[PDB]
């Protein structure tokens, strides 16, 4: 079984490079983030623009949603995160404390809680109501490329250009686990699977790998990407066949088998690197984003 | 800046 991902609409007004996409978890919304210090929400089904939110004072390098769907997160190169009512617009809390550009956050299922990881080489997990940092975690040697929580919540695993992936218990901020593999090619992303078993890693070396946690063993490894430069998003397809999603740096978004390792599929039609995908909770709808040459947001809807 | 290359 393949997939016949199709361009459905393509989005367009950020005036700047697009830096991520992701949807609300209840489907309705894509929120992008965007170099141009923008966050742009649109609606997911049929594309059309609803609103911007502004007040970072530089550009955003990721955006996320609170498990509601009213509540964003944006980490800006202000050095700070800012917590947004979707709604209003208008900026709720401000977190400080960053001593250097910060480049990705998540909300913890709950929401009670955000993780962000800095080029400060330190990973922060905030309380949504006070906006007080609760943790400084010393977590890596170089800048933190990615965040993100568990399915409950109890684990954070972050990855750094330092070449590690580190498991963290989120309650003590101790570390659980440490991936390392061979030659040490930075690490640019890190998720965990939905189940909580596998985390997915990207390399600048072309390279994702699917690690099980517990064993502490690489299952798979995906190939025929280009990415060597930049930090691109990478999912888990999960609404009709089990894809492994990702931009490229040659323009593509790259679709491969879960279990088989094959390419499926490449969607083309971006004109600039693709930093950023976003696959949709509930329908086989993929959201891709890409650099200064295109600033464009595409939607892209398949059978399986 | 995640826009930007390393």
């Amino acid at each position: 079984v393949k997939p016949n991902y199709a361009l459905k609409f393509t989005l367009a007004g950020h005036t700047k490079a697009v830096s991520s996409v992701k949807f609300s978890p209840n489907g309705e919304w894509l929120a992008s983030s965007s170099a141009d210090k923008l966050i742009k929400i649109w609606g997911a089904y049929d594309g059309k623009f609803e609103k911007t939110i502004s007040g970072h004072k530089l550009g955003i390098s990721d955006v996320a949603w609170s498990s509601d769907s009213n509540l964003l997160v944006s980490a800006s190169d202000d050095k700070t995160l800012k917590i947004w009512d979707v709604s209003s617009g208008k900026c709720l809390k401000t977190l400080k404390g960053h001593s250097n550009y910060v480049f990705c956050c998540n909300f913890n299922p709950q929401s009670n809680l955000i993780v962000s990881g800095s080029f400060d080489e330190s990973v922060r997990i905030w309380d949504v109501k006070t906006g007080k940092c609760l943790k400084t975690l010393p977590a890596h040697s170089d800048p933190v490329s990615a965040v993100h929580f568990n399915r409950d919540g109890s684990l954070i695993v972050s990855s750094s250009y330092d070449g590690l992936c580190r498991i963290w218990d989120t309650a003590s901020g101790q570390c659980l686990k440490t991936l390392i593999d061979d030659d040490n090619p930075p690490v640019s992303f890190v998720k965990f699977s939905p189940n909580g078993k596998y985390i997915l890693a990207a390399t600048l070396d072309n390279t994702l790998k699917l690690w099980d946690y517990s064993k502490g063993k690489c299952l798979k490894t995906y190939t025929g990407h280009k990415n060597e430069k930049y930090c691109i998003f990478a999912n888990f397809s999960v609404t009709g066949g089990k894809w492994i999603v990702s931009g490229s740096e040659d323009n593509l978004v790259y679709i491969w088998n879960l279990q088989t390792k094959e390419i499926v599929q490449k969607l083309q039609g971006h004109t600039d690197v693709v930093i950023s995908t976003a696959c949709h909770p509930t329908e086989n709808i993929i959201a891709s984003a890409a650099l200064e040459n295109d600033k464009t947001i595409k939607l892209w809807k398949s059978d399986c | 800046m995640r826009v930007e290359p390393r």
